[PDB]
C-alpha cells in the first residue's frame, strides 16, 4: 500500500495471455501492478548501493606554499639552479629579469631567475571508480491486501511483513523470486548492469560531501592531483594549476597560491547528482532499473473467504489521490475472522452494477478482532458515483464526484509518457512492454535516433539546447526544400521539448 | 483449520514409516509452506523438512517430504531406534493463527 | 554457536501477568523475524506469536490473541512476551524460536533455531 | 645614477627654446632627462600609497548555516510558519511537497513546507573606496653626476644624498620643488588627481591579499553583501547566493551552504592588479603620473673645473645597456681634486673628431683622494668606435661596437611609442610634449577617438579583442567600397595591436 | 723575416700622402706592409685566446641506468605510482598494458604501468660562454732588415728581437704602439670586438677536445642537460633523450639507455672549428682582426750608411716565392762594418738601370765580422732579368725568369680579393682601405646586400648552396623578364662561387 | 725583491777562458732580455753583450765580438757569459743587468736592475 | 760612434748642475732611447732617466732629462752631498755595439 500519494505513480495492467510484464523501476517514482485476477502489488526501487570503490585520483583545492627561495644569474651566463628544482615537492618557474651594474655584476640585460616554493595540500578531493558489478539495487514490494493506512508511515524503513517484501538484486543475483507469503510470490528478472551506466561514472567525495560525477568531467578538471595508488606523502602532478608566478616589472618574481576552489568546483558540479555514503558503501538514488515481473505464482490469497457480514464504519473521509483515484479506509464491527470486504461503486444505487475499477482487487479483513481497520483503493469513473461498502442495509454509501475526463486523462498519460521518454530514452519502451513487434520496432528506431542524437548533441546544457533548438526551427520553417525543413523542425522540437521536460 | 494427524505410528528399526499430515484449503492445498518438526520428550523441536520437500543442512537424508492434494506426508526410510519422539507438521494458514500445527503424532519403535 | 536463551519462566498465579524474555546470540537479531511457540505438558505444539524485523508488525494465534503482546529490543538482541489475563489454558512450556518468516527472496515459514524454553503455569 | 639597466627606460631631450618638458612617470618604467645645457637627471615614480580608505561593501565567500528547522502543512491547510521567517539572520525557502495518508493527514497532494537556517559568515571580502585626494606619489630622481657604479644598489632603498633626492607629491601639494646640492633644483608640476582614475577603483581585500579592482566588477559580483558601515554581526543581503535548498524527490527539503568561493573570485580577479598595505596605507604600483619638468634652476655643476690631468684606469669593462648605450667607469690616479673628466668617443684616433653623444654631459671627478672612481654614460654611433678617456699620451682607450642601426632604432622607437599609446591612450602625447599646435591637436583627435573606442570596445578581453579584430579585418579586405573598408582595417589593426602589445 | 713562403700572403702599398693604412689580420694568412721610404714590416696574427669562460650548460652523451622497477594497476583503477616518480634522479614512463585473469586480477584490458630507471651520466660535454671582452690577440711583426734566412724556423716561437716585435691587443688595450728598435715604431689601432663575432659562439669541450660552436647549435642539440650553475650532483633535465621505453607486445615495458653519442655529436660538429686550451684559456685560430697601421714613427734604419765595398757571394740559390717574388741570400767578405748592400735588377747589364722593385727596400749588412750573411727579397719584372749584387767589377749575378704576366697577376689579384670577400664579407673592403668615398659606398652596399644574403641564405651548407645556386641560374637564364633574370643569375652565381671558393 | 747574483769572477791568466754565471730571482727571467756591462777599474762602463728572451738572438759590442758568448737557461733562471781568448783588456767587473730591450709595446733600451758584479783579470 | 762626456763637474749644494752627453748621428739625433745612469764607487749603477725625459718610479724629480740635436743633457736641481758619483749616458747605436755608453763624468760636490 505504498505508492499511494506519491504524484509519480504508474499503473501497469495485467494482460490476458502471457503472465509477465516489463517495467522500469525508476528511483524516485513508483509503479503499482494489477492483473486480472492477481493481488495488486506496488513496486518501488528504493536503494542503489555501490560497495567496492577503487580510488582513481585525488585533486587538491586548498594548496599552500611554505618555503620560498630564488636564484639569479647574470646575462651571458648559464641558468639559475637553486637546488630545489631537484625536489618534486617544490613548484618552480624560470623567468628573465633585468640585471646590470646596479644589480651586482658586469653585463646588462635579461639575467636568469628561478623561484621555487614548497607545495603542500591542506584539503584534497577524491574520486572513486564504480564497477557495473558489485552494486546492489533494493526493491520494496507492497500488496494492496489487508493492511491499513497506518503502515505507509516512515517509508524507506525497509521492513518486511505479510504484505511487504524486500528484494535485493545484484548482477550476480539478478533473478530473485520474491516470496510474499499468502499471495504466493513475485518473479523479478531484472537487468542490474544496464541501469544508470555506472561505467562512465565516478564517485566524487570532497569535504564529507559526495556526488555521482561523469568520468570525462572528473578527468578534465585542472587541479594538482596524485594517483589513487599514491600512499603516504602525495606527489602532486599539476602544482602549477594552484600556484601563480608573477614578476615585478623586470626585477623580481613572486609566488602566490590560489584560493580554496571548493566553491568553484561546486559551481562546476552543475549536472552532477548528490550521493551518500554508508561508511564504506555508496548509497545513492536517482537511478533506474529494468525488471521483468513474473506473476505466475501471484494469486489472490483468500479466494475461499466468506464475505464480511457486519457493520462497516468509515474511520476517515475518503480521499482522492493525485491521479484521480479514491482511497477508502473502513473499520469492521464484526469479529468472525478473515472475510472478504464487500466494496464497489455504482452510477445508480438501484441497479447497482459495478462501474469503474477497484485497485485493491480483493479487499479483506484479516483480523478476527471485534474492531479492526483496513484500507482499500478504488478507481471511480469520471462524473458522479457512489462508493458502497457492505451488503445489506447497514452498509455505508459515500457519494463521489470525479473530474477526470477521458480526453484529459489521455493528455495526462501522453505528457507522462513524454516525460519518461525524456528521462529514459529508448528504455521508455520497456515500461508497458509485453513483447510485440511494433513495440520492438519502435524501440529499435528510438535506439538508432537516440544514438545519433547523443553523438551530435551530447554535450549541451538547457540553455544551449534551447538556443540550438530555436536556431534549428528557424533553419526549418524557413528553408527551400521540405525534407530538410522537416528534419530541422524535428530536431528543433526535440531539443526544445528535452529542455522543457526537465525545466517543467 | 487445525492440521489433523494420526494418533501414533509404529515400525521396527530398519524399515520405512510414512507419517501423514492432512489439512483444509486454508493451509495445505494452496501453499508449500509445510515444515516437519521432530520433538524428543523434553527436548526442543528440530527442523527436518521446511519446504515441503526441502532439507536443512545437518539432517540425514532418511527424511523425505511430499504433498498431494489436501494431505502432505513425511517418510522416514531406514528407521533407527533413537527416532522415537513426537512429530509435528506446521503449515501457513490464511486465517488467524498464522502458523497452525498438527495434533502431534507419537512415533513408536519396536 | 547460534544460541537462544529464555528467562522469566516459573510458577505464576493463575489470573495475573508475566514478562518473559528471550536472549539471542550469534546471529544478527535485527534481520530475523522472531516467533513464540508453546506446548502444554503432554499436548501438542501451538505457535503463539510472531514479530517482524524491527517490531513494526505483530501476529498472534487466535487463542492467546487479545491477551498476549510480543515485543523485541534490537539494541540488546532480546525478545519479550507480555502475559495478561492468564488462565489454566496458558499452562505450557513457552519456546522462543528464530523464524525465517519474512527475510528476502524465498521463505517457507519455518524455524531454524529454538530456545531452551520456560515453564509457565 | 638609477634608471640604468631597467629595460623600460626613456630619453627626453628638451628642445632649444623654453625650459619645461612634459613627462609621464609610469610606475615600473623610468625616464632620464637631458637638456642642452642641463645635467642629466633620471626620474622615476617609485611608490603610490592610498592613506584613508572607506569601506563601501563587504562580501561573504565562506558562509555557514547553524540552526536548521522545518515546518510542514497538509493540503487544504494553511502555510508553514516556523517563526523564523521574521528573523533576518535566517535564510528561508518555501516549497510544495507530497502529502497523504502515509505522511499523516487526510487529503492528498501538495502540502506546504518551509525550511530556515541561521546564516553566518566565517570569512568575508572587503571593498574600500579610493578618493582622488589623500593619495601620495613618491618619486625618485638621480643625477648623472660623479657617483660611481656602486650606488644604484637596492632600488626602493629610499635614501637621499647629494645626487639623490626624494619628492612626495599629493593632490594637496602637487608642486614639489626637488633640490639637489650643487646642481641647483628641479621643479615638478604634476597632475596627481588625473592619474590612474582612482574614482572607478576600489581596494579589494581578501585573506590578507589586496587588489585594485574596478567599481562595476565589485558591484556585479553575486554574493551575500552588506554596506561597510555594518559593525558587529552584520546583516547579509543576498544570502541565497551561498545557500542552496534541495528537495528530496517529493518528500523533504535540505539546505547546503556552498563552498569557500575564494578561488572562484581569484579566477574572477583576472584583469585586476595586486597591491599591498603598509599597516594602514594601501601602497600600490602600476600607476602613472604626468608631471611638467621645470629645469630653470637646473644647471651643470661642473663648468668651473679644469680638465683632469693624470692617468685614468678602467676599473670595470665598459658594458652596453639594452638601449644601445654604453656605461663606463674609470679611476683617477692624480690628487689634484675636483676636475673635469675628459671623455669622448671617436671613430679614428688621428683626427679624433667627437662622434655620438655623452649622456652624463659633464663627467667630473669630485674627490681629492689619491684613487677615486666615477662612472659615465655614452651614446655611441652605430658600428665601431673608441671610448677614449683622458687627454694626453697616458689616455685609456676601449674598443666599442654598436649593432643598433638608425632604421632599426627608429622602428624600435616607433613600437615603444605605440606601446606607450596603448598603455596610456591620450596621455601618451604628454611625454615628448613641449607644447605646440600639432601636439595638442593630435592629442585632441586621439582623445575623442579613444573615448569612442572605449565606449564601443571597452569591456573586452585579449581573446575577444583578437577575435573581433580578425573579424573586422575580414569585413575590411572583403568589402564593397573603401570608406568602411578602411574603417574596418583600422579598427581590426588597432584591436590586434592592443592585444599583442600586452601579449608580447 | 716571417711571412715569407706562407702561400697566403698580402702586399699592402702605403700610398703617398697619409701615414696610415687599414689591414685585416687574418688568422692563418699574413700581410707585408711597405711604404715609399719606410722599412718593410710583415705582420701576422698568431694567437687568439679567451681568458674568462662561464659554463652555460653541460649535456650528457654517456648516460647509464641502474635501478629498474615497475608498478602496474588493473583496468578501471587509477594509475601506478612506484614512488620513484617523486625522485628527479629517475626517468619514468607511464603506459597501458593488457591485463586480465592470467595477469592476476578481475577485469580485462588496458591496465596502467609505469617503469622507472635511475639515471646517471658517465661522460658529459660542457659549453662555455665567450665574451667579446677578456679575449687577447697576439700579433707578430717582423722587419725586412738585417736577419738572414735562418731565423724563420719555429715561427710560433714568438720571441721579440731587434727585427721582431710582439703586440697584444685587447678590447681594453686596442691601441698598442709597437716599438722595433732601430726602425722606430709601428702604430696599431685594432678592433678586437669586431672579429669572429664571439658573442654567438660557445666553447664546447668533450673528452679533452674543444671546439668553437655557434650558440644556436649548442642550444638546439637534444641531450640530457644540466645548467652550468648546477654544482654537486647534477639534476638532468631531458633524461628521455638517452633513455628509451619499449613495451613487450602487450605485457611488459623495458628500459634501455642509448649509445655513447660521442661520434654522433662529432658528426654534428661539421662546420665547427677545433680549439685548444692553455690550462684555463681558450687558445684558438681561424679568426681575423681589423687594425689601422700608423707608419708615422717608422723609417729606414741605416740610410746614412755607405755602400758595401767587398765581394758578395751567394750562399743559397735565389728561390721564387709563391707570389712571383724572389728571395736572395748573400754572404759578405768585407769587415768594414754596417754598410748598405747594393742590390738591384736589370734586364740589360750594360745600361743597368734598375727594373722591377725591391721588397726589403734597404738591404744592409749589420755586422763587422769577416764573413756575415743577410737576406733580401725582390719583386722582379715579368720575363728574364738579372739579380745583381755589388758595386764594382767583383759583383755577382743570377739569371732570373718570372713567368707571371701582368694580366695573369691581375687575375690572381681578382681571385684573391674575391676569396677574401667570401671569407670576410664586407670587412674585405677594409684591407686596401686608406679612406676614400668609393670604398665607403661599396662597403656599405656590400653590408646591406650581405645582411639580406645572411637573412635569406644564412643556414645553408656547401651542397645546399650548390643546389639552390644551380636552380637560381636556371630560374635566371630561363625567365621572361630580364630584371628578375639578372637577379636570379647573380644570386645563383654568388652561391655557386661561395661554395666553390671554400671547395677550391 | 728583484735580485741578480753573479758568480765565477776571479783571476785568470791572459790568453785563457772563464765561465761566468748570473742568477735571477723575483721577476720572470724568461720574459726579460738580459744584458752584460763591464767597467774596468777607474774607467767607464761599456755594454758588452745582450741576449733575447729565449736565447734565439745574441748581440755584442765591437770590442769583444768573436771573443765572448752570452748564453741563458730559462728553466734554472740563470744567465752565463763565456770568456774566450782573454787578455788584459778584459780586466774589469762584469755587471749583470736586466734590460727592457725587446718586450712589448714601447721600450727605451734601458736597464732596471743590475747585479753586484764579478772581478775578472 | 762613442758618446763623449765631460771629464768632471763641480757644484755646491743647493744649486743646479747640467750634465751633457753628445754623440754622432748613429745614436743620438734620431733616437730617444737615451738613458742616464749614476754609480757610487764600489756600487752597481742606478737608472735615473729613460727615454730622454721619462723617470722610473723611486727616482727624485730633481733629475730632469732633455735632448736637442747632437747633444742631450741631464739636469740635477737642488744638489745634495750624496749626489757624488760617476754619471753615464747610454744610447742605442745603429752599428755594431748596439748599446754605447758615455765617457763617464765624475760629479763632485763642493
Amino acid at each position: 500500500i505504498r505508492c499511494i500519494g506519491v504524484s509519480n505513480r504508474d499503473f501497469v495492467e495485467g494482460m490476458s495471455g502471457g503472465t509477465w510484464v516489463d517495467v522500469v523501476l525508476e528511483h524516485g517514482g513508483c509503479v503499482t501492478v494489477m492483473a486480472q485476477d492477481k493481488p495488486t502489488v506496488d513496486i518501488e526501487l528504493v536503494t542503489t548501493t555501490v560497495s567496492n570503490m577503487a580510488e582513481v585520483r585525488s585533486y587538491c583545492y586548498e594548496a599552500s606554499i611554505s618555503d620560498m627561495a630564488s636564484d639569479s644569474r647574470c646575462p651571458t651566463q648559464g641558468e639559475a639552479y637553486l637546488d630545489k628544482q631537484s625536489d618534486t615537492q617544490y613548484v618552480c618557474k624560470r623567468t628573465l629579469v633585468d640585471r646590470g651594474w646596479g644589480n651586482g655584476c658586469g653585463l646588462f640585460g635579461k639575467g636568469s631567475l628561478v623561484t621555487c616554493a614548497k607545495f603542500a595540500c591542506s584539503k584534497k578531493m577524491t574520486g572513486k571508480s564504480i564497477q557495473p558489478e558489485n552494486l546492489e539495487y533494493r526493491i520494496m514490494l507492497s500488496v494492496h491486501g489487508s493492511q491499513h493506512s497506518g503502515m505507509i508511515v516512515n517509508d524507506t524503513g525497509h521492513e518486511t511483513d505479510e504484505n511487504r517484501a524486500k528484494v535485493e538484486i545484484t548482477p550476480n543475483s539478478p533473478r530473485a523470486e520474491a516470496t510474499l507469503g499468502g499471495f504466493g510470490s513475485l518473479g523479478l528478472d531484472c537487468e542490474p548492469r544496464t541501469g544508470l551506466d555506472f561505467s562512465d561514472l565516478y564517485y566524487l567525495t570532497m569535504n564529507n560531501k559526495h556526488w555521482l560525477v561523469h568520468k570525462e568531467w572528473f578527468h578534465d578538471i585542472p587541479l594538482p592531483w596524485h594517483a589513487g595508488a599514491d600512499t603516504g606523502t602525495p606527489h602532486w602532478n599539476n602544482k602549477e594549476a594552484l600556484v601563480e608566478f608573477k614578476d615585478a616589472h623586470a626585477k623580481r618574481q613572486t609566488v602566490v597560491v590560489l584560493g580554496s576552489q571548493e566553491g568553484a568546483v561546486h559551481t562546476a558540479l552543475a549536472g552532477a547528482l548528490e550521493a551518500e555514503m554508508d561508511g564504506a558503501k555508496g548509497r545513492l538514488s536517482s537511478g533506474h532499473l529494468k525488471c521483468r515481473l513474473k506473476m505466475d505464482k501471484l494469486r489472490l490469497k483468500g479466494v475461499s473467504y466468506s464475505l464480511c457480514t457486519a457493520a462497516f464504519t468509515f474511520t476517515k473521509i475518503p480521499a482522492e489521490t493525485l491521479h484521480g483515484t479514491v482511497t477508502v479506509e473502513v473499520q469492521y464491527a464484526g469479529t468472525d475472522g478473515p472475510c472478504k470486504v464487500p466494496a464497489q461503486m455504482a452510477v445508480d444505487m438501484q441497479t447497482l452494477t459495478p462501474v469503474g475499477r477497484l485497485i485493491t482487487a480483493n479487499p479483506v479483513i484479516t483480523e478476527s478482532t471485534e474492531n479492526s481497520k483496513m484500507m482499500l483503493e478504488l478507481d471511480p469513473p469520471f462524473g458522479d458515483s457512489y462508493i458502497v461498502i457492505g451488503v445489506g442495509e447497514k452498509k455505508i454509501t459515500h457519494h463521489w464526484h470525479r473530474s477526470g475526463s477521458t480526453i484529459g486523462k489521455a493528455f495526462e498519460a501522453t505528457v507522462r509518457g513524454a516525460k519518461r521518454m525524456a528521462v529514459l530514452g529508448d528504455t521508455a519502451w520497456d515500461f508497458g512492454s509485453v513483447g510485440g513487434a511494433l513495440n520492438s520496432l519502435g524501440k529499435g528506431i528510438h535506439q538508432i535516433f537516440g544514438a545519433a542524437f547523443k553523438s551530435l548533441f551530447g554535450g549541451m546544457s538547457w540553455f544551449s539546447q534551447i538556443l540550438i533548438g530555436t536556431l534549428l526551427m528557424w533553419l526549418g520553417l524557413n528553408t527551400k526544400n521540405g525534407s530538410i525543413s522537416l528534419m530541422c523542425l524535428a530536431l528543433g522540437g526535440v531539443l526544445i521539448f528535452l529542455s522543457t521536460a526537465v525545466s517543467a | 483449520s487445525a492440521l489433523t494427524q494420526p494418533a501414533s505410528v509404529s515400525a521396527s528399526p530398519g524399515q520405512s514409516i510414512t507419517i501423514s499430515c492432512t489439512g483444509t484449503h486454508f493451509d495445505i492445498v494452496d501453499y508449500d509452506y509445510l515444515s516437519w518438526y521432530q520433538q524428543h520428550p523434553g527436548n526442543a523441536p528440530k527442523l527436518l523438512i521446511y519446504g515441503v520437500s526441502n532439507r536443512p543442512s545437518g539432517v540425514s537424508s532418511r527424511f523425505s517430504g511430499s504433498k498431494s492434494g489436501n494431505t502432505a506426508s513425511l517418510t522416514i526410510s531406514g528407521l533407527q531406534a533413537e527416532d522415537e519422539g513426537d512429530y509435528y507438521c506446521s503449515s501457513y494458514s490464511i486465517s488467524s493463527t498464522l502458523l497452525v500445527f498438527g495434533g502431534g503424532t507419537k512415533l513408536s519403535v519396536v | 554457536e547460534v544460541h537462544l536463551l529464555e528467562s522469566g519462566g516459573g510458577l505464576v498465579q493463575p489470573g495475573g501477568s508475566l514478562r518473559l524474555s528471550c536472549a539471542a546470540s550469534g546471529f544478527t537479531f535485527d534481520t530475523y523475524a522472531m516467533s513464540w511457540v508453546r506446548q502444554p505438558p503432554g499436548k501438542g505444539l501451538e505457535w503463539v506469536s510472531a514479530i517482524s524485523t524491527g517490531g513494526g508488525s505483530k501476529y498472534y494465534a487466535d487463542s492467546v490473541k487479545g491477551r498476549l503482546t510480543i515485543s523485541r529490543d534490537n539494541s540488546q538482541n532480546t525478545l519479550y512476551l507480555q502475559m495478561s489475563s492468564l488462565r489454566a489454558d496458558d499452562t505450557a512450556v513457552y519456546y522462543c524460536a528464530r523464524s525465517d518468516f519474512w527475510r528476502s527472496g524465498r521463505y517457507y515459514y519455518y524455524m531454524d533455531v529454538w530456545g531452551r524454553g520456560t515453564t509457565v503455569t
